[PDB]
């Protein structure tokens, strides 16, 4: 900064403290009262949600191995498993609605092969409707899945 | 005549009363399956 | 009956669900600090830890960042509940968890904390739900706007009827430490006003100087001051600028200190100053009625003060919409029932089975506390299609 | 550094009277906090391409960047796709080789964050902390001591 | 839509090669239609005001909203928006020994917003009770205030 | 359609005008459209009737 | 340049809305060729020069 009269050097450390720290101390987060940062990703106004969050763990997966000692990942606030429940309890619902239809077809017609035509009918129709939404632009939504159930 | 006209929706209730049609691809396929095939199977085999 | 069991049945859009994930937001009064808000964020974190081990898997508190906006006055915890299997009863589900969470934070605290489940939805269409916005169309200022919004919040509160719950978005309105730099005093002693503005600016608020390289990656270099030399008003005079005549000059020489009342968040709408008004339609009335009994309150206000909606349908929900949809569903159904039939009688048979199935749909819905939302509206359409069936069979075979 | 009034008519106002001649638009809102920050939302019609509209809204800006302070130019201006809500919120902590809530936010922002925002259609990433910076804390008593300013 | 961009940012690789006078002035890339349609005249009858007073109110209330409204290519103001207009007398300039350079310097100094920091700053001393924003030099407002510039 | 909502924005401006400020309408294309419908759809009807 | 043609200096605030500040000269001191010499620049030696 300076060299005062008598040959003395004024340095930047002599006038100021110098540590390596954040550019913005306005916010600091805890995870169960433990010191932590994190990536709160927000969606992109038309993006494919669960597909986006699938490859959020693709990029993140290659990061894990080169971590310093102690650095571990944790998963609060996450939407992925709600999708996994609305398929394994809709496609479950689906199956129960067939199985029950099957026994009503037995109680009215005791013929085992007659309680079979309608059992092969609706599984086929379900599938063709997947192919129509694919051609029209739609996705496997929370809505359209309930549309197969109704 | 009850389903697709109710899929003349509007606004943020856009894909809401829209994705009927999802229903109707399914209905016209149930007609198709019951106009093709079911006629066949019924004859093909029953009692 | 079919009418009465429908007109009285309340309206909605989409049921608020247990999402295995909710959150609660924190907020402090007039210019609190990072230490003050963090005290509240700890108290919040423990209701979910110490008094909720069975339901909560984790917490993710964040000091000084609300969804209202930003600043060290706010906060937000991100809860991630234990899976659905381990949470059995109604008590252990988000509706009940956020119920006694809001109770505990309103009881043994002294700031403003809430809690709320997640609108699957987006951020809109609460139904019986509202968002007015006061606009300043004329050339009046923020000072005269503050009072006009206070007058519309007051008229709402002094005749509700058939009530209303109306509060501002977050203008709170806190003090600001102004410094008048008299310029005839400055250049007399020989100080440049350039030097003075980057002394006060780079010290108290910071100054992005230039980039350096840390460990391979380019980052920023900032300059400010140790925290203790910039906490209170008296530390302004500690900073000495240098003049052309190589001698020091304190800040108190050319500076004058005095407090003011300004806003920590100025909002605008369509290029003109604005203040958001977040109300809610009453437990009696519903939206179209509340909004229109808020419009005549905005017209009873001073000159140069209008209004505009945000953004609050623009075209949505049960109609408006619905009727016109059903309308055509009725104008078609008759045709089709004639494209394979002929007469002026056949289609009427099918066209009054409609209310047969519908009354049962209303009964069960009105019975166990549900509502006319999206899922009931589409269970209706299927029901007319399944009545169409059955009935048409009775017609087809008999004719 | 800027207060609420400063940002109100040095950044916010300038961009707003230079936010016109744009295809599709219902309304515009804005915030201007005391933290020295501004954020405008230009909402569009339903089913409008967020791709074309992400541009449009900008370079119809820019005819305005030169009218802003040099402090804001060198700072982070941004035109991104929004979705008022997060989905994934990947927490990042330490267990063994303990490091601070500041040390972690640097490693998060200097290895994994740059790749996340880039990955499959992320609208915008919010860092929960801050990336490191050569932070200098000027002592004003050892400034007058050698006759010096910031 | 696509061609309105394209033509620009393939520009811009050129804005830095222009004078600083033109950068701060109104550059523009808009959609043209050699012809008007609506031409809304605006006059006064009772409380009479000049052809200058009216062009300000038109350009400071209604024009900003019109160009934004339903797909307007470009609006041409028929007049001009107000401005703090200063008419330098050269006889009372030599009288005190001065140039137009000293006038321009005096306005880029006294008429200027400054970003002073805040009491109880971003990284504070643990235990501070208040945090307020500091105001500095504010932008000038009226014709009287410009007359009292030193 | 553009010129329809030119009067939408303009309509909300009118009420907060100073004393004397009134709008007038020279050079405008809207009514030429209104004539090419009420004299084509009129033409239409006369071609049936005849 | 700033006398005869004008010079966009800096922005101010009139009645809430940000507008421009311009600098030029009264019309009469910049109409004809003879008014060029009326303007006096200052030199390093603190004396006027036409």
């Amino acid at each position: 900064l300076k060299v005062n009269q008598d040959g003395s050097r004024v340095l930047l450390r002599d006038v100021a403290k110098i540590e390596l720290g954040g550019e913005n101390y306005d916010i600091i987060a805890e995870f169960n009262g433990q010191p932590a940062s994190g990536l709160g990703i927000k969606l992109a106004t038309g993006a494919n949600a669960l597909d986006t969050a699938a490859a959020i763990r693709a990029e993140l997966a290659k990061m894990e191995p080169f971590f310093p000692s102690g650095l571990k990942i944790v998963y609060p606030y996450d939407t992925t498993p709600f999708v996994k429940i609305s398929i394994h309890e809709v496609v479950k619902t689906l199956v129960e609605a067939i199985i029950l239809v099957f026994l009503v077809m037995y109680l009215f017609l005791q013929n085992f092969r007659a309680t079979l035509i309608p059992t092969i009918a609706v599984p086929v129709v379900l599938l063709g409707t997947f192919a129509v939404l694919a051609a029209f632009g739609f996705s496997i939504n929370t809505l359209t899945m309930f549309g197969m159930v109704l | 005549a009850v389903f697709v006209p109710m899929a003349f929706f509007g606004g943020s209730t856009g894909a809401i009363y829209r994705q009927s049609i999802t229903i109707v691809s399914a209905m016209a396929l149930s007609v198709l399956v019951a106009l093709i095939l079911t006629p066949a199977l019924c004859a093909t085999m029953l009692k | 009956g079919m009418a009465y069991l429908f007109v009285r049945l309340p309206s909605s859009f989409l049921p608020d669900e247990d999402q295995g994930v909710f959150m609660t937001m924190v907020q402090l009064p007039a210019g609190a600090t990072q230490e003050r808000t963090q005290k509240v964020l700890n108290e919040v974190t423990h209701y979910y830890l110490t008094k909720e081990k069975n339901n909560v898997e984790s917490v993710f508190a964040v000091n000084g960042f609300g969804f209202a906006g930003r600043g060290q006055n706010t906060g937000i915890a991100f809860v991630s509940l234990k899976d659905w299997a381990d949470r059995p009863g109604e008590e252990n589900k988000v509706e009940a968890i956020t119920m006694r969470a809001t109770r505990a934070f309103s009881q043994i605290k002294d700031a403003m904390v809430f809690a709320f489940n997640l609108p699957a939805i987006v951020e809109l269409g609460t139904a019986t739900g509202f968002d007015f916005e006061l606009i300043d169309q004329a050339g009046l200022g923020h000072e005269k706007l503050t009072q006009a919004r206070n007058q519309l919040l007051a008229e709402a509160a002094k005749h509700p009827d058939m009530l209303t719950s109306v509060r501002p978005n977050g203008l709170e309105d806190t003090p600001q430490f102004k410094i008048d730099i008299d310029q005839e005093k400055a250049q007399a002693l020989g100080v440049s006003i350039n030097d003075i503005n980057t002394t006060l600016g780079a010290a108290w608020g910071g100054s992005y100087v230039n980039d350096f390289i840390d460990r391979g990656r380019v980052k920023k270099v900032y300059v400010m001051s140790e925290a203790k030399y910039r906490m209170l008003p008296d530390d302004i005079g500690d900073w000495y600028v240098r003049a052309a005549d190589g001698q020091m000059v304190p800040f108190s020489a050319f500076s004058s200190s005095r407090w003011e009342y300004g806003s920590p968040r100025l909002e605008r709408y369509n290029g003109l100053p604005s203040m958001e008004i977040l109300g809610q339609a009453a437990p009696g009335k519903s939206t179209g009625e509340a909004m229109e009994l808020m419009e005549q309150l905005a017209s009873k206000l001073p000159t140069g003060v209008g209004y505009d909606w945000t953004g609050s349908y623009q075209e949505r929900l049960s109609g408006n919409q619905a009727p016109s949809l059903y309308a055509i569903s009725l104008i078609v159904v008759f045709l089709c029932l004639a494209a394979l039939y002929e007469s002026w009688s056949i289609p009427f048979s099918v066209m009054l089975v409609v209310p047969l199935g519908v009354i049962g749909a209303l009964l069960a819905a009105t019975f166990r506390g549900l509502t006319n939302d999206v899922y009931f509206q589409v269970g209706l359409l299927t029901t007319i299609g399944l009545s169409a069936k059955n009935a048409i069979l009775i017609v087809e075979f008999a004719k | 550094g800027a207060d609420a009034k400063t940002v109100q008519d040095t950044v916010t106002q300038v961009i707003e009277q230079n936010m016109n001649g744009i295809d599709n638009l219902m309304y515009m809102s804005s915030n201007s906090d005391s933290t020295g920050t501004v954020q405008i939302t230009l909402t569009f019609e339903s089913g409008t391409d967020a791709d074309i509209a992400q541009v449009q809204v900008q370079a119809k800006l820019q005819l305005a960047m030169p009218l802003l302070p040099q402090e804001v130019q060198q700072q982070g201006v941004s035109v991104e796709k929004s979705s008022s809500s997060f989905l994934m919120v990947v927490g990042v902590i330490n267990t063994d080789g303990t490091m601070t809530q500041e040390d972690i936010s640097d490693y998060v922002a200097a290895n994994m964050k740059d790749a996340i925002s880039r990955t499959s259609g992320v609208g915008d990433v919010q860092l929960f902390g801050s990336q490191y910076a050569m932070r200098i804390w000027m002592n004003p008593n050892e400034l007058n001591k050698f006759q010096l300013t910031p | 839509d696509i061609a309105q961009v394209q033509v620009q940012a393939k520009l811009q690789l050129a804005m830095p090669l222009l004078p600083q006078e033109v950068q701060q002035q109104g550059v523009s890339v808009e959609k043209s239609s050699s012809s008007f349609l609506m031409v809304v005249g605006v006059i006064n009858t009772d409380g009479t005001m000049t052809q200058e007073d009216i062009s300000d109110y038109v350009a400071a209330n209604m024009k900003d909203a019109i160009s934004r409204t339903s797909g307007v290519g470009d609006v041409q103001l028929f007049g001009s928006q107000y401005a703090m207009r200063i008419w330098m007398n050269p006889n009372e300039l030599n009288k005190f020994q001065l140039t137009p350079v000293d006038v321009i310097t005096a306005i880029k100094a006294q008429n200027a917003q400054v970003a002073a920091g805040q009491l109880g700053g971003t990284p504070p001393v643990k235990g501070q009770q208040l945090n307020a924003s500091i105001i500095a030099q504010t932008r000038l407002t009226s014709t009287e205030e410009f007359g009292k510039i030193l």
